[PDB]
RNA sequence: ACAGGUUUGGUCCUGGCCUUUCUAUUAAUUCUUAAUAAAAUUACACAUGCAAGUAUCCGCGCCCCGGUGAGAAUGCCCUC
């Protein structure tokens, strides 16, 4: 359809407010079901394939409406004006895919305030706002972080005693395995 | 905690 | 001794400046309707019920607090070249207990290159969120900041409601608080929107930000053709307690007038463009001797 | 997992131990370094042990629970 | 549950679905299961890179440190946990295995340059 | 059920008709619009300075139905729910 | 509730509405109270109004009645180490006596409001588990952290099939 | 419960059964792929392999984890 440059053109269009005129959407639908009380979930989708499911949707019976964050007029008659609630899917009668589609896209168009709902006033998150803790502010330099020296002696690697590895090899004798000098300082990038 | 149906077994202290 | 917002001159100024308007402040909002309670009250009932919501009233129109930008935090703990390339990602501990204000909360970030060093400003917010949730304030910065959507909402006249978001989302003494309420006060001085935040509890922000401006001239128009005059001459007393060294300070005590002189001062002597409001003015006092 | 009175594999009956080859340098190290970590710890434990007495006798015989018990007192009177 | 003995001890207790790991960093008695009845919850460790590309890790330094004080042991991977926080020094381990990576890489440069030339 | 509803629906009682036989005024106290007094209707004449006897108990009938779903202990599977459209 | 003189009285508001709390000292509370006279109609309202509230909150001391035994209706508190404290009502109303016992051994205001906010540490808001006990359940319903595999398929680099395959491989 | 069907030539009243809603197992008919959760007849008898070792000898650990719902109105909360 030639209307997904602006979706919202068909709201104003006179083709719109010839056939459903000033009520709703989903004011003339009525879904069929089993008896007295509707099954609490409504088809999963009408528009399988190629194939239109029986009586369609309010939204899957005219393929000229789309469900985008843009238009906000098709969206509103979605939302209750008082309450500022997303009515349920048996409330109006759309198929719970298009029913998705109408909450993430009423749950965007609200982060893009294009619609209008409640926000509470909030308090400051601190009761008192001081810099002066060393939490946040610089903590004087260890005497060892100036130097640059390690923080603890045994941090860096040093070179045993010979005497010390004799001893370790009379020890393990038999199951000795082959030794290495000190560490690289700075390792390369392959 | 205890019953008022308890049963006073005594095999288990003759084994200790 | 310079002026502070937290002042008692400066606060009782700005109280009587925004006025009380009980009907725009008790607004219906879109929330889950309740049906009312109704009950039978004497004449003499009713003013304690209406006093009560004055002091209702009074509490709701807390001015939340303005300050400067924070400086940055850069500080390191401790730096280990032993473990350059052992781990790819950083590690960031929070300091976690009900007891401890989060102002005083350690955050410490390990960096690959085994840096130990405190967390910026940006992470130390949103690390506080996530141990510490709170209703309006979402985790990463919503789209809705953007200066793309912000002209959505002023177009739509939203500025009261991007006011209430900002101080929900960011901290006050954030770098993006201070930007977006400016911008926010820029735009409406440019629109002459400020009859939106009369009795909003956000406009000693505005009336603070536009005395250290030096921009009066556009919020002093609006209040004369509002024909609210007793706290007009107040936001010119305001402006020589922030401004004392200056022409129009020193007008006030050479003339040492009172009432509509004092805008008078202010019209002729700092005024950017004092034909407006001189003759706004005197259309005032015209408008005033004939309705009298 | 296994308890104490059923038998074990047949396969592995024979078998005890097999330990892994030992670096000299490295392992005279590793040794040296376990050796000051935990006297470092054990001196920050028994630091936090010390914590742990002074808190507990505050909370029992504290100066702010004497005042405590006594407005209490005083009140009742 | 009436344990014979077991020792108070701070560990990390696996939680999440499958390929999403996720630990709390909690203390129970050693005999428990190990997500089984606890004392108290100190914190938690996303073991995955956010889309920031950080690893947090929430630490009850308060509590931490009380625990610790009346005689609890801890795991080989908090000590690691708490070594890079800095509240404890680093772990032997983490340094010997930081020096083994620098000399399997040191050979795994020289390796790849032996065969170009 | 029909003649009830509408034995019953002309038998209310209007709030200008409450106020004129108390001679006091009567306040809505929404609960959206905060402690707002707003005040829906007047008495017309004379004002009763008297204010209403404030009893500590009332004496009121209650039905069990409306304390029991008010308490949250109606947990049926057909009170909650989901219909169509009014 | 539709049987009863008061059914007001027997719901569970009204019972939640008495604000009067026992020290941890007090055990035992008698009352004493006649039946006839003018005098005892502070008493016996008292009893057919007061007492329900101030047993819920105290569900852990004693309350027994006692009617004409004492021609001046009274009130007995006998508290942990022994002491007695005896309240005389005689013309004072439903009212005053509920006023009069909340000072003489009622808890303050400050140590109330104490006392709860100490109660709500225990739900530290920063734990996992449980939604009885904790708010969150897992890290995935947290904003930026990696969400859960059930919602959104993780990519395959990351799925430990295909690590295994390759390092086989 | 927002209620509906059904007594009788027929109305009102009283009073049952059943429908409409959601979850689990088995069976019938049917069935393309991926991911996650879960995996449940039987306290009936069991082939075979495996589930507790570690460690310079001493020692420590060995239903602790795990498994099951047979038994018992057993219990829950709570004091010690
Ligand atoms: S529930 Fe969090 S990873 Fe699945
Ligand atoms: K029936
Ligand atoms: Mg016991
Ligand atoms: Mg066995
Ligand atoms: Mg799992
Ligand atoms: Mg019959
Ligand atoms: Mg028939
Ligand atoms: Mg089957
Ligand atoms: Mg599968
Ligand atoms: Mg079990
Ligand atoms: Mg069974
Ligand atoms: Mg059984
Ligand atoms: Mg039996
Ligand atoms: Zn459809």
């Amino acid at each position: 359809s030639p209307y997904k440059d602006e979706p919202w053109k068909y709201l104003d269009s006179e083709e719109y407010q010839n056939r459903y005129g000033s009520r709703p959407v989903w004011a003339d639908y009525r879904r069929n079901h089993k008896g007295g009380i509707p099954p609490q979930r409504t088809r999963k989708m009408c528009i399988r394939g190629n194939k239109v499911a029986g009586n369609p949707c309010p939204i899957c019976r005219d393929q000229k409406l789309h469900v985008d964050f843009r238009n906000v007029k098709l969206l509103e008659q979605f939302v209750c004006a008082h309450t500022g609630i997303i009515f349920h899917a048996p409330y109006t009668g759309v198929c719970m895919k298009q029913h998705k589609k109408l909450t993430q896209a009423i749950q965007k168009a609200r982060d893009h305030g294009l619609l209008r709902y409640h926000i509470p006033q909030v308090e400051p998150r601190d009761l008192d706002f001081s810099t002066t803790h060393g939490a946040v502010s610089s903590t004087p330099p260890a005497p060892t972080l100036v130097s640059g020296d390690p923080w603890y002696p045994w941090y860096s690697w040093k070179q045993p005693p010979e005497r010390e590895l004799s001893r370790l090899r009379r020890l393990y004798q038999g199951r000795l395995r082959e030794e290495s000098g000190p560490p690289p300082e700075l390792m390369p990038e392959v | 905690m205890a019953r008022k149906k308890v049963r006073p077994r005594l095999i288990a202290e003759l084994a200790r | 001794r310079k002026p502070t917002f937290m002042d008692e001159e400066v606060q009782n100024i700005l109280i009587k400046m925004t006025g009380l308007d009980l009907q725009k402040i008790f607004k219906p909002a879109l929330q889950e309707l309740k049906p009312p309670t109704y009950k039978l009250m004497t004449q003499a009932q009713l003013e304690e019920a209406t006093k009560q919501a004055v002091e209702a009233a009074k509490v709701r129109l807390k001015m939340p607090p303005v300050l400067e930008e924070r400086a940055p935090i850069n500080d390191v703990l401790a730096e280990d070249k032993i473990l350059e390339g052992t781990e790819t990602a950083k590690y960031v501990f929070t300091d976690i207990s009900y007891s401890i204000p989060h102002r005083e909360r350690f955050i410490v970030v390990r960096e690959p290159s085994g840096t130990l060093r405190k967390a910026s400003w940006e992470e130390r917010d949103r690390m506080i969120q996530v141990y510490f949730p709170r209703e309006g304030r979402r985790i990463l910065t919503p789209v809705i900041f953007k200066e793309e959507n912000l002209q959505t909402m002023y177009s739509q006249d939203q500025h009261v409601d991007v006011l209430n978001l900002c101080v929900a989302q960011f901290e006050p003494d954030s770098a993006e608080y201070i930007k977006i309420h400016h911008h926010t006060y820029e735009d409406i001085d440019k629109c002459g929107k400020y009859d939106l935040l009369r009795s909003t509890r956000h406009f000693g922000g505005m009336a603070w930000y536009f005395v250290n401006k030096k921009k009066i001239d556009g919020l002093l128009i609006d209040q004369i053709q509002r024909d609210l005059v007793s706290d007009a001459t107040s936001l010119v007393h305001l402006y020589h307690i922030l401004h004392p060294d200056g022409q129009s300070a020193q007008e006030a005590k050479k003339q040492g007038a009172e009432g509509l002189h004092l805008i008078k001062v202010f019209a002729k002597t700092e005024a950017q463009k004092g034909a407006y409001i001189e003759l706004t003015l005197q259309a005032y006092q015209e408008a005033f001797i004939t309705h009298s | 997992r296994k308890t104490r009175h059923d038998p074990p594999a047949k396969s592995k009956a024979g078998r005890v131990a097999t330990p892994p080859a030992v670096d000299p340098t490295e392992f005279f190290v590793l040794t040296e370094r376990y050796r000051q970590y935990r006297q470092t710890v054990r001196a920050l434990r028994l630091e936090f042990m010390s914590e742990v007495r002074k808190k507990l006798h505050e909370a029992r015989a504290g100066v702010q629970a004497e005042r405590k018990a006594q407005e209490d007192a005083a009140e009742h009177r | 549950r009436a344990y014979r003995g077991g020792h108070l001890t701070i560990r990390l207790a696996l939680g999440g679905c499958t390929n999403r790991p996720f630990y709390r960093i909690v203390a129970a008695h050693s005999k428990c299961p190990r997500d089984g009845r606890f004392v108290e919850q100190l914190g938690s460790y996303d073991p995955l890179p956010n889309s920031h590309g950080e690893k947090l890790v929430a630490l009850n330094f308060d509590r931490i440190r009380h625990w610790i004080g009346c005689g609890a042991h801890l795991s080989k991977p908090v000590e690691k946990l708490l070594g890079l926080s800095g509240f404890y020094p680093l772990h032997p381990m983490m340094i010997t295995n930081a020096e083994r990576l620098r000399r399997k890489r040191a050979r795994e440069v020289l390796l790849a340059s032996q065969k170009t030339d | 059920l029909t003649r009830g509803l509408f034995l019953g629906l002309s038998r209310q009682e209007t709030h200008q008709q409450l106020a004129d036989k108390k001679s006091l005024h009567v306040v809505e106290f929404r609960e959206e619009c905060g402690p707002l007094p707003i005040v829906v209707a007047s008495p017309q004449g004379a004002l009763r300075k008297d204010p209403e006897p404030e009893d500590e108990v009332p004496d009121i009938t209650l039905d069990w139905e409306d304390v029991k779903a008010a308490q949250g202990m109606k947990r049926s599977v057909w009170s909650g729910l989901k219909r169509a459209a009014t | 509730p539709m049987k009863g003189r008061f059914p007001i009285r027997r719901t569970l508001q009204y019972l939640g509405q008495g604000d009067v709390v026992f020290k941890d000292s007090v055990k035992v509370m008698t009352v004493n109270y006649n039946t006839h006279g003018e005098l005892g109609e502070g008493a016996r309202k008292f009893v057919f109004f007061n007492i329900p509230q101030i047993q819920y909150k105290n569900p852990w001391v004693q309350i027994t009645m006692f009617k004409n035994m004492t021609p001046s209706p009274f009130l007995r508190f006998y508290l942990d180490s022994g002491e007695q404290v005896l309240v005389d009502v005689e013309s004072k109303s439903n009212k005053e006596i509920v006023e009069h016992i909340r000072k003489i051994l009622g808890k303050n205001e400050e140590t109330l409001e104490k006392e709860e906010q100490e109660k709500k540490q225990l739900s530290h808001p920063a734990h996992f588990g449980p939604r009885k006990y904790c708010l969150r359940e897992c890290m995935c319903e947290v904003e930026g952290q990696v969400p859960c595999p059930g919602l959104v398929p993780l990519p395959k680099e990351m799925t430990g099939k295909y690590k295994a395959a390759l390092k086989a491989t």
